[PDB]
């Protein structure tokens, strides 16, 4: 209530440090959780070296970074990321293979993975920008053929989701807990599973107040978005040049 | 941030609860999976015999999934009216506002009155469902693989017409999975197949070419409860609707 | 000290909830009692069935509304309300009776009143907006024939008042208890008072600081009074045909 | 919102309180009652007598209230000149400030010397005040109605001229009011005239017509405190005033 | 974390009530203390009425206003003021005797001086204009040859110094006691001293970020520093004939 | 406002401290006047005689300061190749980032090695430092003043070449200042060329016109320590540095 700036800029930064990756927050973030803490599985179907590898996947790693702009409509898709997929796609979409970056390494050795997820997406708005954004996750999206109707901010609101407000320049962050018909996903082409692989579900980023401002204001935004796999475990350990590189979207 | 609130600008008083009609009715109405346990219509068909059937040749196929049929209007020309009108009941649309299921299924199937013939019924959870297409009450017209053949192993029960027909069962959870998927189907892979509905139930009759004519153009029909240990685990939001009292009469 | 602003804005809403009415402000009132709390009257003067409505006279009801402009000088009203009147000609300045409103039926069909007041005044204005009004009680104006001289801010300020500053955009709490030559106020025409019918005194807002901007700023902004009468007594009950408009002015 | 502080910035230090000069001079001026407690001019006249008057007939009427009368200049020829020069006393000034009063009050009333006739003096509290104008001493020219006879009932009071030509008397407050008004009063209604002065006094003089040919351009004055028991009970701020050593001189 | 201005603004002014001089500040100072506090040394070289004037010496006075504007490049100095000759010539460059000002008469009658410093460097910059400068105290200037190559915010960043920032319009709080080789500053010509008289260093303050805004921002701001003398003890009483006026710089 | 932190986003772990090299190499290297007490070259001459000396004729003079002299790069055609190559040691680049000192300080002089001759140093504290200029060896050409002559009081050593041709002593501190500047002097004052240096060294030889020959062009090398009890007490930052390896070689 009595404020007094200095040459740090009298703010409080949050900070989220997991196995040497640094995230700073200058504000609150909006918490979702669609569903509660899974449990581990490795006791009823492996026999094999069942293992994380908490030091260099539970770690912070860029998927998308995009552009939102004056120019979009009121129900308008930004972003549509299957995140087990689109962790592997954003590195391969950067031209280069999965063995060089150290969160991906054990997906290029190991069959099966499950693990749980944490999402953070991050928005650089200005204070004077008027707008706001929806983080919505949906477990299975391609396993649904009438979700091409279902993609309208009207109906995630419905089930729970995450508001970034562009004004407040505030913050999203997602806990994902495993939730899929099988209990593990399989990270290359294993029997009978030659197509959705390693898919587990959609994040989808759409528009609800698009961005609005002066007549000479700032024009755009960016918003990044950041993944970390902190209870994982990889089972069925394999070669890598049965490993293929992943379906391009 | 879904159920948060800001401010509660309350300019109300305290209403009385009723306990979700227990007080006026005596009954509650908060449970949702006992209106699921109301039997609703699965789905109805006209028998139809196309070629010579043995004894061991089933009459019609259904997979058994607690989500609802692929919505049959029937024909241009005849269309089945409780499809066409009241579009579809309450327990696919409460099962439209989630994702994943677990748990058995409820089958209580009405034949035809005039018949007397001795009549099978077998639970296969051996069908995968190949898309939302073909999810449906199918015809079987000829014989190919074992499908059409009564098969040994099954789980099976046989109703008497003579004393009763109506046969009434229950349906177990027997796919090897956490969840089944509990929206209108769209196969990606070969194990997600799998994992739609619990099994196939297949329904045949012990007649012979001479009494199968009497059984021809003649209605069955099929209801389901949701029967109990039936879980709903994931949270979806409703796609949507349309309004029943807006569709267009049927003007002379 | 440390903002962390989300979708609600961070704020505090502080409310005034008087029988099914819900006011909200941001900001801290500004108040000032003009008098101590008066002490009711039905003792000395009284045999009628004497008996307040608090459940619809101590709501709040808009009397007032209006557009403080930059076009405007340094010592110049913008209202000047006899409030007890002014309830009753705001309410047919919207063309129709007084019996359709809930306030203000005890008033057609009793002969006199007494009751304390509540009075809001809130503005709203910009945070780039710079201004200033008072918002002066008087009691008994008409009975002074040297007021003409006396409504001006300089005089204004030496009795207590609210301050409304137009940057802040603060609000103006008004306590306003009875307090009259005589300790009721007839509602129509009684023996021998056949004019300034239920004036207890003038509310009005002046300007100190006119409103001040840039060449392209928000030229107005709006300021809305609101009124409450929660220590009323009504006595003299009587035929609603007796009762006649008040006057325009 | 009126006598708050932000931020004091006290450059000072602790002054010694004298305690409105009761340290000094034996006497602590805080107490503003005490001041209103001294005697003022109410006013001054001279008695004019146009036609004959009886025993009755009073000479001067006056309403009886603590803010002091409409200032009475007098004539352009000839101004009275204590309300002309130096304007106006302390008790209607301190009676500007405020909105309401209550209370009883004194009046001294000094009459001529060399007259010797004994004089009476009502006080009628039945005379409404209408308007600010004709709130004024007023000469008694005629008798129509029952205003300048000497009354019955009325509180009155004879001073002898012979021991001592002047009266000191306490006026109470009579009206059925809570207050009264204490500023230029306005007449809106006809019960606010009720409510303005306490009444009125009226001074009459016992003389026949020979020896009220004595008593012609003799001045009468009017003094008057506040009493005790006087509260005023609004606090309004002051009307513009005027400095007094800024009005003109009568240059030669 | 909950705003709510009124008239005042929802402030909290820090004062410095020194001898009848009060400083207000809205921000907090950004202080930096150079060197431990000094011992008095009346002790060892002085026999003569060793006594301060704390009533008129510890007082506040303005020794510069300048004008930093968006034309300066990134380092230049705007002050260089040689404090305890910059108050005498700050003094005689208002054109006037130092016997005029009640800080500085006892430097017209002694001859030596030994007390601690107070400086605050105060900035009078909007909210929207970006900028910082350096409040940097270096003890005796003028005996290092080397200084023309030293006089630069690299160096200056390395020994200890207090930041303005103009976004915060925060304070610089410098507390300077005294250090030199001799306990003694002389006033005026004394024996074997005769140039850098009562010189002890210079405060000078350069530019880090030069003042950056938008097209039509404010382009310039004023600063102004203020100087305390508290732990003073003044020697070697003398006649006010034998002083003379400081070099003009 | 100069070692704060506003907020550490540290993404490290412990790592662990040895000491200051105390765990490896048996030694801690925290302490830096354990480092400055380590001898390094003050300056080097060879020594010149241009007129007839007698034997109270000092040899050369230097000013003794702890940050060392006006850097002696030679003449161009024969530089000091360890002045003008490395340009400068440990102790004044040490002493840079300081302001004031006091203390004591130690001279290790080396001497030629064919020389016999007595030598007498006496250290003088009288001399004040007049400037930047002439902070140097100083090679005593003529005696006008008592500058050149061996004088009484002052403290003395005689340093007998035929044991050992090195003299070790402690030049005590004998200002009366509270500090002496630590820098580049700028004369200004009077007063202020007293408290630069601690005082003035002077050696010289007792020899003869003959034995004198056998001297010139010899080198003589000093060496300075820093004592103990010897404090730097005002941090000033570095000024701008020159990197050693970026200067040009000597191509052919």
């Amino acid at each position: 209530d009595n404020p007094n700036p200095g040459p740090d800029g009298e703010g409080e930064v949050e900070l989220e440090k997991d196995s040497n990756v640094v995230l700073t927050t200058q504000r609150d973030p909006s918490t979702s959780i669609p569903a509660p803490v899974s449990v581990k599985w490795s006791r009823w179907t492996s026999n094999d070296v069942v293992d994380d590898y908490a030091t260099i996947t539970s770690r912070w790693y860029q998927i998308a970074e995009f552009v939102w702009s004056k120019d979009d409509p009121f129900d308008k898709e930004l972003a549509r990321l299957i995140l087990p997929r689109a962790l592997l796609s954003s590195i391969e979409a950067n031209s280069d293979a999965i063995c060089d970056v150290p969160n991906t390494i054990p997906f290029k050795v190991h069959a099966y993975w499950r693990g749980d997820m944490e999402v953070r997406v991050q928005i650089n708005s200005n204070k004077f920008q008027v707008g706001q954004l929806q983080a919505t996750w949906y477990y299975s999206d391609h396993e649904n053929l009438n979700i091409s109707s279902k993609r309208s901010v009207y109906g995630f609101s419905q089930m729970d989701h995450a508001l970034i407000s562009a004004s407040a320049s505030n913050e999203a962050k997602l806990v994902i807990p495993f939730k899929h018909v099988y209990p593990f996903l399989p990270t290359r082409i294993v029997p009978d599973w030659t197509t959705g692989i390693l898919d587990m579900g959609a994040l989808n980023i759409r528009v609800i107040a698009p961005l609005r401002m002066s007549a000479t204001g700032p024009t755009t935004c960016n918003v990044v978005v950041f993944i970390k796999l902190n209870n994982s475990e990889f089972t069925g350990t394999s070669s890598g040049k049965f490993y293929a590189s992943q379906i391009r979207a | 941030e879904e159920s948060r609130n800001t401010t509660v600008l309350d300019t109300t008083t305290t209403l009385q609860s009723s306990g979700f009609g227990r007080a006026f009715f005596g009954e509650a109405f908060n449970d949702l999976k006992t209106l699921m346990r109301r039997y609703q219509l699965y789905g109805q068909l006209l028998l139809s015999v196309t070629t010579d059937k043995d004894i061991d040749h089933c009459m019609f196929t259904f997979p058994c999934l607690p989500q609802g049929l692929a919505l049959d209007i029937g024909s241009a020309g005849s269309p089945h009216e409780i499809f066409n009108r009241c579009r579809d009941g309450i327990i696919p649309l409460i099962a439209s506002g989630y994702r994943f299921y677990r748990g058995d299924l409820r089958y209580k199937i009405v034949f035809p009155s005039n018949v007397n013939s001795n009549i099978w019924v077998q639970h296969r959870p051996d069908r995968r469902l190949e898309g939302w297409s073909a999810a449906k009450i199918v015809n079987c017209d000829a014989v190919s693989t074992g499908q059409g053949v009564y098969n040994h192993g099954y789980a099976s029960h046989i109703q008497i017409t003579r004393v009763n027909n109506v046969i009434e069962l229950e349906v177990p959870f027997y796919n090897a999975t956490c969840y089944n998927y509990l929206q209108a189907f769209n196969a990606s892979s070969a194990a997600s197949s799998y994992a739609v509905s619990l099994g196939e139930i297949s329904v045949g009759f012990q007649a012979t070419s001479d009494d199968i004519a009497s059984i021809v153009n003649k209605p069955v029909t099929i209801y389901y409860s949701i029967g109990d240990g039936m879980q709903f685990s994931q949270w979806v939001g409703y796609q949507p609707m349309m309004i029943l009292d807006q569709l267009p009469a049927p003007v002379v």
